[PDB]
């Protein structure tokens, strides 16, 4: 799946207009919570490296780290969801337009299929 | 990798110098202008694989 | 399943914000509470499983291992309290953090509905154990041990990963449920032979198999007491759990492919039992005994019959408890004598009688005295092997005899005879040590009252 | 040889400390007697009193979700029916042969 | 290039033992010459004549190993009357390994060469039988 | 003494709160797997006069 | 040098790379490479000493040769098709010359010999820039023309690079040579997936750059260029050694760390193409990288080495300069495995 | 009492397993379908994927060129 | 104990791996820093690439 040359793709556009047709990630998305947790860990490591009280040195700095991580994570999640939606859209369209390559196989039940039996002895 | 700034902005930084059939000074034609023009018109939008075949 | 995972995660902030003199008390209390919570996964079904979500599921193979894993952490904290007393607060908190991280990885490993998620957590367990061995080990060989313990594992685990992703490219899923329901026979081909080997060798090296068992005596002798406890009790059982899970897609190729591993196990159990007879180190002896028991478990899994699987589950649980107890007893001796040589401190029954009783009970349960669950697993595996071939009884009986021999040899060398004269620093045993031994041993004798709880999903 | 025969400045290896000396009734948990006593108490209460007794009682009275009693009652009624009706107890075929379509060999 | 590959593969496995031995000797000599060129480029030992002596030694050793492998594997395939078995290539491969050990004059290197070259030869035979691709073309 | 031991014994409350949060999260994750509720061939049942869902 | 001059030279390096990545004409790509080469030399020679001058000379020679080969390939491709646009190569001989030139620019085996030499010669900041920013342009050009590359040659050079990095890092006591060989092995991992998925190449590049930035910044903070010098760091700043050890665990590809993400994905991708043997050899060879990372971790944080008396004085002082992006780099290079599917962002 | 206060009925786990199995089966079949679709697009080039650029025909100059024959 | 566990099982997997990797590392890393040899190797591999992959 190389979508770099996919037709009608604006060159440097992070989120196209059609991506607005998709449900946005919820603010309590577990991935957003993990991005906030990553920002919190960055704040703790920042306090530790500068030889400051790790948990309670700069509350404004830790808040800024968490907020920036959540902001970027929200936009990244939107782009990720949009790209997966494009992949599924293209796959379904291709299967629809090429019926001879994706045939409808015959329904067979197990009572009329012979599988070899291998005893465990 | 390739960031198509020219296409986004419509600038034409270096596209004027890529092919023989593209607006030479004083309307001087390339030696193979017709062949290149035909090959480019054949393969436009079709994509690399289909153009190759 | 998050009702167990989240409290384990909360163990970390509670540890790091604890007072300098309150870390052990709080960690022990809340670990015991987490064990009590996890004890309610034993309510299993005769139907499929306890499928909590798309990510985690519970089984009557998973639940006993999960309960044992939760129960092991408080005991490890009690055992580590003594030799880490002169340690800084930050480093004690880091040690407790390593223990909590290892528990979290094990808990998520045992549920892990996905084979890739199982692989990721199965290998994530490798890091905290390595740090514990190479950081808080006493001898200079710990580093070397860690190297062995690492590379052996990865030598088996990188092929598995390749095979794993390959399978998903052909099957389309690595979910245990879809894998089980959509299983198809594996043809007798070179490609399938190498896929079988890639699937098996990762779990085979961790049991360990007799040929690939060299890392284990090193790692156990070099590790601190908690490291030895978790290695012998839980980490060895990851291979058994993985083999039982993955052998579902390896049929009927297991019938042919199992012969070299069956021969290696049936002969190496005799070999390691005999090695135990000439051993000058307690920890090394207990490690070799563990190798013998896990050889029997490998035979059980390779035979692949209902009685084999029941016996393998019972033996894994029983060995975990017994080996942890044995390591704890040896460590109580070592913290007094600082030698770890069996012949040095002698006649300890005269000086420490209750600890001699603990030694006797641990030796009896390692010896597989009925109706202990050790013998339940032993006997089920032996019966399955007899049905597999009547000539296996020779090797099984020899293994039983040699096991009784070295167990009672270890008991008699350390507890009986005359005390060493020049050793005068042997203090009365502490309430902490006696309680540690009791908390190891009472669960075993309680489990013998309800064996079906540890007999697995084929019960 | 002007060397001191000393490779480096090192602390001497200390002698191990006895918890029974400064505190009889030491319980082997901690050098602080109060913390020691309370660590003993919490270990004993949460390990023996709570988990070991209440957990064992909980496991002993776990409801029959493995369906052993249900299976025995089903087998009892099934045997009662088959004995009375003359049917040959258990059958050799697990599935009804009429709903199996075998492949003809014709060889 | 791939000319020698076609030369070796075109011959039937159980026939034309001399032609297989010749092709294997050619491949071994080429590999030895390339290794000698690498060694000369990275490490000039002492001089022109000693260097060309080293190159000759390497080429002859590699060609002898290839000859022994090819002849032994082809003979085993012909006598066993069971073509397309990796056991024949295992036997031939470490006949070549044993000859390498004899040339180097060391029992340990001889045993290691038998192990590792028999295993490699059997693996190559398995890959030929099953169609394993070392350099896979992009399909997906 | 209240408001003093709280600053010293506050850590103890975390394990139980984590357990309650995990129970709530388990229920929340359960709520998104109801595609077959009262739809299996085995337990397809008619609703009671004052029942909305067979399980929660 | 003058800080204004240094800023101008850095911006010229970046502008050369950006000119390579935004242009569609082969001549403009060549010009971008030339501009980058021209502004790179004083940055490597910023701290004037004979070692840095030797390193700058070696780098200039290798990069100028690579540029000449690149222009040769461009001219051959123009001869066989009057095309200046970066797309298809149109000739087997022009594609081989182009792959050789880009491999020499990247440091892929067999053109790897200059990387340890230059990295050891230059300082830690110059090595940081050299091993992070200088890979963006050749890899972008390779990503553009990947459908032209002969997979045999690219895979051969990738496997050679992985093997050489693994074996060459085992013998090193200098930290800069360790970084150079790690870079060589990671380049090998990156170029083995170009024929199949350029997205995985870009993901591997991003992860490698994050880990390398964290590693170099940790090395600069605890200003050590030698293994024994790094063994003294615990007695002043043990948290730095702990972060370094976790970063080295991540660099070795151990799960659940971030460094496991690329290789895993790469292996995964290569199995979709019925390629089994090569990923297996790649992982088994990366075990060597993990081994020497573990040796460094033993020497740094897992054991405590002897110190010196004068270290006590260093206990009384704090760093005057602090790195703003070091904590973020550490967290990103350690704990982003749960965020793996975000690679669909086509990073 | 234990069943009433700590556990739920069998239908809950049964139907949760049914839903989980459906989700996983559809994911597996989608993975196979996507692999086949990717292979077809890479081989044939007629799909939206693997579209490699060709020269834009808007660059061509269509004017008299000082020589009648172009 | 001694013959198999302490010697031969040790010789086979771990010791052989250590020896092989040590020799390979010593071979690969030992370059005297002479760019003459480096560029001679470069020429050899260039001609091999031209004569081998097309
Ligand atoms: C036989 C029935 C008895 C019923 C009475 C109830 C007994 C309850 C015991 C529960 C388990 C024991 C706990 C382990 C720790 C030991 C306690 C301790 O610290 O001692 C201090 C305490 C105070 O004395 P002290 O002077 O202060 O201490 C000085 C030193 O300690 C020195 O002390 P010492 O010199 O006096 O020695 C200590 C003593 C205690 O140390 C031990 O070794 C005890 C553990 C022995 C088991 C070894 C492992 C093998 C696995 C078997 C599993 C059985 C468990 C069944 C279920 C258990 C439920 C939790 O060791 C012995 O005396 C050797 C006994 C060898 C027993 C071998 C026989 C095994 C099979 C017997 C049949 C079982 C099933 C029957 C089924 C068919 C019929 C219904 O002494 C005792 O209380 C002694 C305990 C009594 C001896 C136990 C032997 C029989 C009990 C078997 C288990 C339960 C049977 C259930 C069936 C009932 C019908
Ligand atoms: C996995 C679970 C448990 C497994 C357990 C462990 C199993 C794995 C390890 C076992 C490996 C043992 C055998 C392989 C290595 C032995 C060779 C060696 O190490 O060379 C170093 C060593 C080289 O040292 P050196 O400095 O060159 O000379 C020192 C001697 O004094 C110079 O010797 P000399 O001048 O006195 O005379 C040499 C003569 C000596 O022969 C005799 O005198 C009578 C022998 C007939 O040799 C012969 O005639 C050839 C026979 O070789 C020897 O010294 C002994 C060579 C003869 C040993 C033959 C061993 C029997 C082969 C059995 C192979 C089965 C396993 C391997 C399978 C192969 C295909 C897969
Ligand atoms: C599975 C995922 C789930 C778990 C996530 C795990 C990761 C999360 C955290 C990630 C990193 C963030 C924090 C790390 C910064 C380090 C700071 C530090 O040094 O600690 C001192 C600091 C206190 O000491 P201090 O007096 O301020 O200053 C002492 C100096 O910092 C320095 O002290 P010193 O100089 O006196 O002592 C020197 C010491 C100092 O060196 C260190 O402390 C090492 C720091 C850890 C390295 C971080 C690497 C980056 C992340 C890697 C994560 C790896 C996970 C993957 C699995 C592999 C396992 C290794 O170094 C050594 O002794 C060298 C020997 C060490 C042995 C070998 C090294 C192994 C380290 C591996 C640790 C991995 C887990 C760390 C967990 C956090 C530890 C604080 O500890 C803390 O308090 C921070 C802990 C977090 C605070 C939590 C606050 C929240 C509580 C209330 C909210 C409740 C939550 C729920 C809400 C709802 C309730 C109602
Ligand atoms: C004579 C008595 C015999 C029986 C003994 C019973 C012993 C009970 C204690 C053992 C409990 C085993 C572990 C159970 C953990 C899981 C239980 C969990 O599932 O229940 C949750 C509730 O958890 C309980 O509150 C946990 C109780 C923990 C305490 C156990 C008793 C020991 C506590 C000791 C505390 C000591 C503190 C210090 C005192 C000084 C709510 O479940 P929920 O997901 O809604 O279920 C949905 C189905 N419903 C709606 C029908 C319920
Ligand atoms: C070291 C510590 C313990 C580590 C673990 C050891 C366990 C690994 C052992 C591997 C299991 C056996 C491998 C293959 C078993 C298949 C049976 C086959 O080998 O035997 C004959 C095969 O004949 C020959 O054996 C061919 C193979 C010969 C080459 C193998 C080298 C022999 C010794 C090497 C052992 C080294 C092992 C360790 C390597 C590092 C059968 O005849 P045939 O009907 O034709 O083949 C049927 C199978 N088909 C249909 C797929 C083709
Ligand atoms: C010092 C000497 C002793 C003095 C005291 C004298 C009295 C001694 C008497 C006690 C021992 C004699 C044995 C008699 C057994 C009676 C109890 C037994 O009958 O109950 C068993 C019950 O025991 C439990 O099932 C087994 C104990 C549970 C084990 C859990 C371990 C505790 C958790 C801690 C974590 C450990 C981790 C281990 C990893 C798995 C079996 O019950 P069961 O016939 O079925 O049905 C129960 C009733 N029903 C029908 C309503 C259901
Ligand atoms: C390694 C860990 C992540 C570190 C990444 C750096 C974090 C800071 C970056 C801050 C945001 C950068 C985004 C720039 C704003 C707009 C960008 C937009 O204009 O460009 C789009 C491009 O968007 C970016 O490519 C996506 C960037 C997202 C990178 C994150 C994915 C990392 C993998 C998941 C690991 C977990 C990391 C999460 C924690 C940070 C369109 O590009 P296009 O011209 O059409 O195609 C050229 C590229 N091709 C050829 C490869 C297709
Ligand atoms: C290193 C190179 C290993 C060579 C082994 C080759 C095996 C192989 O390629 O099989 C691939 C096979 C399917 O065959 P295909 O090529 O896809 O198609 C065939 C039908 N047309 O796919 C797989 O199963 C891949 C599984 C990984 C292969 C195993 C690689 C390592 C060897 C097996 C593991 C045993 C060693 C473990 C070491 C233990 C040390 C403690
Ligand atoms: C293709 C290539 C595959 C490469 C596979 C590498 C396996 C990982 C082991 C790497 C070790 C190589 C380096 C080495 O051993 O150096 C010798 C080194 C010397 O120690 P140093 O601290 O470096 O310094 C000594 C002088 N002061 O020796 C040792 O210490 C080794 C101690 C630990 C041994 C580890 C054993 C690992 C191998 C076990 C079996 C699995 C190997 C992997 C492949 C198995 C095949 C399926």
């Amino acid at each position: 799946t190389m979508m770099s040359g996919r037709p009608g793709r604006v060159p440097l556009q992070f989120l196209p207009n059609e991506a607005r047709s998709l449900p946005p990630p919820k603010l309590t998305d577990p991935r957003l919570v993990y991005m906030g947790f990553l920002g919190y860990c960055s704040g703790l490591i920042d306090n530790a490296i500068r030889r400051r009280p790790v948990v309670s040195a700069g509350l404004h700095r830790q808040l800024l780290y968490v907020t920036s991580f959540v902001f970027f994570g929200y936009y990244l999640l939107k782009r990720q969801d949009y790209m997966y939606a494009l992949r599924d859209h293209d796959m379904f369209a291709y299967v629809k337009s090429h019926p001879e390559d994706f045939p409808e196989k015959d329904k067979k039940t197990y009572g009329e299929i012979l599988e070899e039996f291998h005893p465990v002895r | 990798p390739f960031f198509d700034v020219q296409k986004r902005l419509g600038l034409d930084l270096d596209r004027w110098m890529t092919i023989q059939s593209a607006e030479q000074p004083h309307k001087i034609p390339g030696r193979c202008h017709a062949f290149e023009k035909e090959w480019i018109e054949c393969a436009h939008g079709i994509g690399g694989i289909r153009a190759e075949k | 399943m998050l009702k167990i995972i989240i409290p384990t995660t909360m163990l970390l902030p509670m540890t790091w914000m604890s007072k300098h003199n309150m870390i052990w008390i709080n960690a022990t209390v809340h670990s015991l509470l987490i064990s009590l919570i996890s004890l309610s996964l034993l309510n299993q079904l005769g139907e499929n499983s306890l499928n909590f979500s798309l990510t985690f599921f519970s089984d009557s193979l998973s639940a006993p291992l999960l309960v044992l894993t939760t129960w092991l952490l408080p005991l490890m904290l009690m055992a580590s309290q003594s030799h880490l007393s002169k340690e800084t607060t930050t480093r004690k908190k880091l040690y407790i953090t390593m223990l909590i991280l290892l528990q979290l990885f094990l808990i998520m490993t045992f549920t892990a509905t996905e084979l890739i998620l199982f692989y990721i957590l199965f290998e994530a367990t490798l890091v905290p154990t390595l740090i514990i061995i190479t950081r808080w080990g006493n001898q200079t060989e710990r580093l070397n041990a860690g190297l062995y313990f690492l590379f052996y594992t990865l030598a088996g685990s990188l092929p598995l990963l390749v095979a794993l992703v390959y399978i998903q490219n052909t099957t389309g899923s690595l979910n245990f449920l879809i894998i089980h329901y959509w299983s198809h026979p594996l043809s007798n081909s070179w490609s399938n032979i190498f896929m079988w080997l890639a699937c098996i060798m990762a779990f085979m090296v961790k049991m360990p198999l007799y040929g690939l068992h060299l890392w284990l005596p090193k790692a156990h002798v070099e590790a601190p007491i908690a490291g030895s406890m978790v290695l012998a009790a839980v980490l060895l059982k990851l291979g058994g759990y993985g083999m039982m899970r993955i052998t579902t897609i390896l049929n009927p190729l297991t019938n042919y492919m199992a012969y070299p591993f069956l021969m290696l196990s049936m002969w190496g159990m005799i070999m390691t039992s005999s090695i135990c007879l000439r051993q000058t180190d307690l920890k090394s002896l207990i490690a070799y005994s563990s190798v013998s028991h896990m050889a029997l478990v490998i035979v059980a899994i390779m035979i692949q019959t209902p009685w084999s699987f029941m016996g393998a589950t019972a033996l894994m649980i029983a060995h975990g408890l017994t080996s942890s107890m044995l390591f704890c007893l040896a460590n109580t001796n070592y913290e007094r004598v600082h030698s770890r040589t069996m012949i040095l401190a002698r006649g300890l029954q005269t000086l420490l009688p209750l600890m001699a009783t603990w030694w006797l009970v641990a030796s009896l349960t390692n010896l597989a005295l009925p109706p202990s669950i050790n013998l339940i697993g032993e006997l089920f595996i032996i019966t399955a092997s007899f049905s597999w071939s009547n000539i296996t009884i020779i090797l099984m009986g020899m293994n039983m005899m040699i096991t009784a021999l070295y167990s009672l040899y270890m008991l008699i060398t350390t507890q009986r005879g005359k005390y060493t004269h020049h050793i005068n620093n042997i203090k009365p045993s502490f309430t902490r040590e006696n309680a540690l031994m009791a908390l190891h041993i009472l669960p075993l004798l309680l489990l013998t009252l309800n064996p079906k709880m540890i007999l697995g999903p084929l019960y | 040889p002007p060397e001191p025969t000393i490779r480096l400045q090192e602390d001497p290896d200390p002698e191990d400390e006895n918890l029974y000396e400064k505190n009889p009734d030491s319980h082997g948990y901690d050098k602080d007697p109060i913390v020691d006593l309370w660590n003993m108490r919490v270990v004993f209460f949460f390990g023996f009193s709570i988990v070991l007794v209440l957990g064992s009682t909980f496991v002993a009275y776990l409801p029959d979700y493995r369906m052993q009693e249900w299976a025995r009652r089903e087998a009892e009624r099934l045997v009662k029916y088959r004995e009375a009706n003359g049917l040959p107890l258990m059958e050799s075929n697990c599935f009804d042969p009429n709903k199996i379509q075998l492949p003809e060999d014709e060889d | 290039a791939k000319t020698l590959l076609h030369k070796y593969s075109d011959i039937p496995e159980g026939t034309e033992c001399h032609r297989k031995a010749y092709a294997s000797t050619s491949i071994g000599g080429a590999t030895g010459l390339i290794v000698s060129a690498y060694s000369i480029a990275l490490k000039p030992p002492a001089s022109f004549l000693e260097g060309v002596a080293r190159t000759g030694r390497y080429t002859f050793t590699s060609a002898a190993i290839g000859a022994i492998f090819g002849l032994t594997s082809c003979i085993s395939a012909q006598v066993r009357e069971k073509p397309d078995d990796p056991l024949n290539y295992f036997i031939g491969g470490c006949a070549g390994g044993l000859t390498l050990g004899a040339r180097t004059r060391s029992y340990g290197i001889g045993a290691a060469a038998c192990a590792y070259m028999g295993l490699t030869a059997a693996l190559v035979k398995m890959g030929q039988l099953e169609g394993w691709q070392v350099f896979a073309e992009p399909k997906v | 003494n209240v408001l003093q031991i709280v600053r010293d014994h506050w850590v103890h409350i975390l394990v139980p709160v984590g357990f309650v949060f995990g129970c709530y999260l388990d229920r929340r994750s359960d709520e998104k797997l109801t595609a077959f509720r009262n739809k299996s061939l085995l337990f397809k049942r008619e609703l009671r006069p004052n029942e909305e869902v067979t399980w929660k | 040098m003058n800080p204004i001059i240094y800023t101008t030279l850095i911006m010229t390096v970046m502008s050369g790379t950006m000119l390579v990545m935004i242009s569609s004409h082969w001549l403009l790509i060549w010009i971008g490479f030339e501009m980058n080469l021209l502004a790179m030399i004083p940055v490597l020679m910023k701290n004037f000493n004979p070692r840095a001058t030797e390193a700058a000379t070696k780098y200039f020679l290798t990069q100028a040769t690579a540029s000449m080969m690149l222009m040769m390939a461009i001219i051959i491709n123009l001869l066989y098709s009057g095309q200046w646009t970066i797309t298809k190569m149109f000739n087997p001989v022009a594609m081989t010359m182009m792959t050789m030139a880009l491999a020499m620019k990247l440091g892929l085996s067999p053109f790897h010999f200059w990387v340890p030499e230059v990295t050891q010669g230059i300082s830690l900041q110059a090595g940081l820039l050299l091993l992070t920013w200088q890979k963006l342009a050749p890899l972008s050009v390779l990503c553009q023309i990947s459908q032209s590359i002969n997979p045999n040659l690219m895979l051969t050079m990738a496997m050679l690079s992985i093997l050489i990095g693994g074996w060459g890092g085992l013998n090193q006591t200098q930290l800069r040579k360790i970084m150079a060989y790690s870079s060589i092995a990671h380049m090998g991992w990156m170029t083995a997936v170009l024929p199949y998925n350029t997205t995985m190449t870009i993901l591997n590049l991003l992860i490698y750059i994050t880990m390398t930035l964290a590693m170099f910044m940790l090395l600069i903070h605890s200003s050590a260029t030698t293994t024994l010098s790094l063994s003294h760091t615990w007695n002043k700043m043990p948290v730095i050694t702990s972060l370094m050890m976790v970063t080295l665990l991540s660099m070795g590809g151990l799960p659940p760390l971030s460094g496991f993400m690329p290789k895993w994905m790469i292996i995964q991708e290569m199995t979709k193409n019925e390629s089994i043997i090569m990923p297996t050899l790649m992982a088994m060879t990366a075990l060597l990288n993990l081994y020497f990372y573990m040796r460094l971790a033993y020497s740094s944080s897992l054991t405590m080495f002897p110190s010196t008396n004068n270290m006590k004085m260093k206990w009384q002082f704090e760093h005057t300069k602090q790195m703003k992006l070091l904590p973020t780099m550490i967290v990103l290079s350690t704990l982003v495995l749960p965020m793996t599917p975000a690679l669909s962002s086509l990073n | 009492w234990i069943a009433r206060t700590f556990y739920d009925g069998p239908e809950k786990n049964y139907e949760k397993t049914m839903a989980i199995l459906q989700i996983e089966a559809e994911k597996a079949e989608l993975r196979l379908k996507e692999l086949e679709v990717r292979r077809l697009m890479r081989a044939r080039g007629d799909g939206p994927w693997y579209q490699y650029p060709t020269i834009d025909k808007a660059l061509i100059d269509h004017s008299p060129k000082t020589t009648p024959d172009n | 104990s001694s013959l198999l566990d302490l010697i031969w099982l040790e010789t086979i997997l771990p010791k052989t791996t250590s020896f092989i990797q040590m020799k390979m590392s010593i071979m690969v890393s030992n370059q005297k820093g002479l760019i003459k040899l480096y560029f001679l190797s470069f020429l050899i591999t260039i001609m091999i690439s031209m004569t081998l992959f097309n």
